[PDB]
């Protein structure tokens, strides 16, 4: 086992080799001293590192490149009214678990009062939980409460808009899905969350300016059923087609309809033999919404273990909302929200914020007030992830270094490049607001 | 060879590494690989759930500058469930309670406050001398040169100066302590400088071998001369890359005790606490301030260790933790 001082400052060293990684660092070092200005920088630019915990691998690759739970809280300190507000959210909260309906009207009437005299971010969040709240409350005897839906496609691109979170996530998958598809030559996508499709164009273009000639690329879209009854994957392969004419390479497209991920099946996709083809799939926030249904996230896992793909991108918010206890759960989710509505107060006035508000309360109201299936907010940390993937038969894949650098440039944009900071655990990437991990990106193979 | 025979193995395998990989990122033109540091950069993040007696949280004290504060505090013994936000900022209790800011070492360049080895070494503090420590993320270099970092422990000061939870029931006054290692020697000897004529009352500065330097070329400089860890070569980038552009090695910031800087023979200084490391490369600059300290007047206590070299304070397997961490808790809570 690894030794437990290393261990806990932060790197992977066995107990039995330790003697092999100080021999190494005295090679490393020896040879160092030899190369002028110019190695060192070639090591600084050109080469990629992986996994820099692990100082074995690490060391080797030098080497033969030289010479071929934990809840995070972050307190803004602008706050002078809002103590009176977190203590009647959680007395409501906790009047609601213990069926004091009277008591948690009152208090959401309070609440109203309290909220209008303060300003901010605060008073938002407090507004749209106090909305959860009150639509939670509706719902006692009356059968005859209805609910509302989430309109990912005039709501989602204005938060695109707003938000690098999509474009982060986006282009950290494109950046993986890249580096796999090297020497092939055809490829095949397979897309979990295909709704406007605003991720392939870029890596399309990307590919077809590479160093021996654009592979042949087909794309296969999943999406839900359109709530206005059109053909939306239609325009979209159209509109790709369109895009991939010219690029000097083929494209093909195919649209699928289906109300969930698990009914999926490896042989209605047409899925060409893997030694001709490769094969990659793609998600981004579409893998937490099948945590509710009982037995739909290992069906899903089970089908792309049997498409055999060659990588398996997966995007998610880093928090944890699936905790049987509604007070813990309301918690986490009232302090992640409020984080996340702390970092988008520098940004102007616009129609795009007010969209990516709502969209948040949206957000909000269904994780709070609907219980059962109809909940899909249910969102994990790292390590659940990890521990839900560890036990189908599935790698970490370590993502590079030159992925780090791409989105700090790309983060560097917004906001100056102020606030929002990357960071990387166990070879995965982290966008985060300071030190609050809000959303993860990391890649996956067959083991 | 010589260095294997002085420290333990894993040390050894640690220290060699960091020096290493800032080979990697230092560059001869001036310039820093700051995006390949960050990766290679371990870090840690806040967990208000207490794990050994400890919890610790995230302030945000300023947001024009992005001025960061970790806040660690010990486990409560009147509360079963886990502390949450309301409880964070809970007055403290007790007739005396110590205050201790910390300020990270890495000569202006590596590491930050959320990385693993200092809040290690915070969470150490706070469990064996018993108090809160507020860690503060400073600008670093060549990004953000002099004087950032003074700024920013300046203004960490005032914000725990002026906090109502961290006050004592004995006196409503609050404890405040300095502290630092390496590079933040530096910024604590300055920021105590600059707190003496504020009004604000400092009670005890606490110095880890910090970072000083001159012009002439000592006799443990060159005896020493890259044999333990530490080169000169890589001591000029550093203050290079931190003073400003025409300025030598005789400025203030580099040698407080320098015809150009002001005496502190009857100036208001707080007792003070010196660690110096007999076998690191600048260890005559560090004796020479000891010397000059108790020269002027000031209280000032040195502890000179024959065997010690860089960073013997990041792992508990040596003789010397044991007798530094004792020495600092009878200098707190005296
Ligand atoms: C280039 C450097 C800088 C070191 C010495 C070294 O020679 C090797 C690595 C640095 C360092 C790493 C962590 C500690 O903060 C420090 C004081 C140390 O012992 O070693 C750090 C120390 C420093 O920042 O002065």
């Amino acid at each position: 086992m690894d030794d437990e001082l290393l261990a806990v400052l932060g790197y992977k060293v066995r107990s039995s080799e330790m003697a092999e990684v100080a021999l190494k660092l005295e090679q490393l070092e020896t040879m160092m001293s030899n190369v002028q200005e110019d190695g060192l920088s070639h090591l600084a630019t050109d080469t990629v590192h992986y996994n820099p915990s692990e100082l074995y691998s690490w060391l080797d690759n030098m080497l033969s490149e030289l010479n071929p739970s934990t809840r995070s809280v972050i307190l803004v300190d602008s706050q002078e009214n809002g103590v009176r507000l977190v203590h009647a959210l959680m007395a409501c909260a906790e009047a609601i678990q213990q069926n004091n309906l009277t008591l948690a009207e009152a208090l959401v009437k309070q609440i109203g009062c309290l909220a209008v005299s303060q300003a901010g971010a605060m008073r938002k969040v407090a507004t749209y939980f106090a909305e959860a709240l009150a639509r939670r409350i509706y719902r006692l005897s009356p059968p005859q409460n209805q609910i509302d839906h989430c309109l990912s496609d005039t709501l989602q691109m204005h938060f695109y808009e707003t938000c690098p979170y999509l474009k982060f996530a986006h282009f950290t998958a494109n950046q993986a899905i890249l580096e796999a598809f090297e020497g092939k030559k055809r490829v095949h996508v397979i897309d979990f969350s295909m709704n406007q499709g605003l991720q392939w164009p870029a890596l399309m273009q990307a590919l077809a300016l590479r160093e021996g000639g654009p592979p042949t690329f087909r794309l296969t879209g999943i999406g839900p059923p359109a709530p206005d009854n059109s053909d939306h994957l239609h325009e979209v392969g159209c509109k790709l087609a369109q895009l991939a004419e010219a690029i000097h390479v083929e494209f093909e497209y195919r649209g699928f309809v289906a109300n969930s991920l698990a009914d999926l099946d490896a042989s209605m996709l047409e899925l060409r033999p893997s030694d001709t083809e490769a094969v990659a799939v793609n998600s981004v926030f579409e893998l937490h919404k099948l945590l509710g249904r009982p037995g739909g996230i290992e069906k899903v896992l089970g089908v792309v273990k049997q498409i055999k793909p060659v990588i398996f991108t997966v995007v998610e918010q880093e928090s944890n909302h699936n905790g049987p206890v509604f007070l813990d759960r309301f918690t986490e989710s009232l302090h992640y929200y409020s984080t996340l509505f702390d970092s988008l107060e520098g940004v102007p006035n616009s129609q795009d914020k007010v969209m990516s508000e709502v969209y948040l309360g949206k957000q909000i109201c269904n994780l709070v007030a609907c219980e059962g299936p109809d909940r899909v907010e249910r969102h994990e940390t790292l390590s659940q992830w990890g521990n839900r993937f560890g036990s189908s038969g599935l790698a970490p894949a370590h993502l590079g270094s030159n992925a780090f650098k791409q989105a700090s440039m790309l983060l560097s944009v917004f906001n100056s490049g102020q606030g929002y900071r990357v960071e990387e655990s166990n070879g995965c990437l982290m966008l985060g607001w300071h030190t609050r991990p809000l959303i993860t990106t990391s890649a996956w193979k067959l083991s | 060879i010589e260095s294997r025979t002085v420290v333990p193995l894993n040390t050894w395998v640690l220290i060699s590494n960091f020096k290493v990989a800032y080979n990697i990122l230092r560059r001869p033109d001036g310039t820093f690989n700051r995006h390949l540091a960050e990766y290679l950069d371990r870090k840690v993040t806040a967990n208000a759930n207490p794990v050994d007696g400890v919890f610790s949280f995230d302030v945000l004290i300023d947001r024009r500058i992005n001025l960061l504060s970790r806040v660690y505090r010990p486990a409560y013994a009147d509360q079963e469930q886990p502390p949450s936000i309301l409880d964070l900022e809970k007055p403290v209790d007790g007739d005396i309670v110590p205050v201790i800011l910390f300020f990270h070492g890495g000569s202006f360049a590596h590491s930050s406050a959320n990385s693993a080895i200092y809040d290690t070494l915070c969470r150490r503090l706070v469990g064996l001398c018993k108090c809160v420590v507020v860690s503060v993320n400073y600008r670093r270099a060549p990004e953000n040169p002099y004087p950032c970092a003074y700024d920013d422990g300046w203004i960490a000061l005032n914000w725990v100066n002026s906090r109502s939870w961290l006050k004592s029931k004995k006196d409503s006054k609050v404890h405040i302590f300095l502290a630092g290692d390496s590079s933040g020697g530096n910024i604590a000897h300055n920021v105590a400088l600059r707190a003496g004529e504020s009004g604000i009352d400092v009670l005890g500065n606490i110095l880890l071998n910090p970072m000083f330097g001159g012009n002439e070329r000592t006799e443990s400089e060159k005896s020493l001369d890259g044999k333990y860890f530490v080169t000169v070569r890589d001591r000029d980038w550093y203050w290079k890359a931190f003073l400003p552009e025409g300025e030598d090695r005789e400025h203030p910031a580099c040698n407080p005790f320098s015809p150009r800087g002001k005496s502190l023979e009857g100036v208001s200084f707080p007792k003070s606490l010196v660690v110096v490391a007999g076998l690191d490369l600048i260890r005559d600059w560090q004796l020479a301030y000891a010397e000059g300290l108790k020269k002027a007047g000031q209280e000032v206590k040195l502890m000179h260790l024959e065997k010690a070299t860089v960073g013997f304070y990041l792992l508990p397997n040596n003789n010397h933790f044991h007798n530094v961490m004792d020495e600092i808790s009878a200098f707190v809570n005296a």
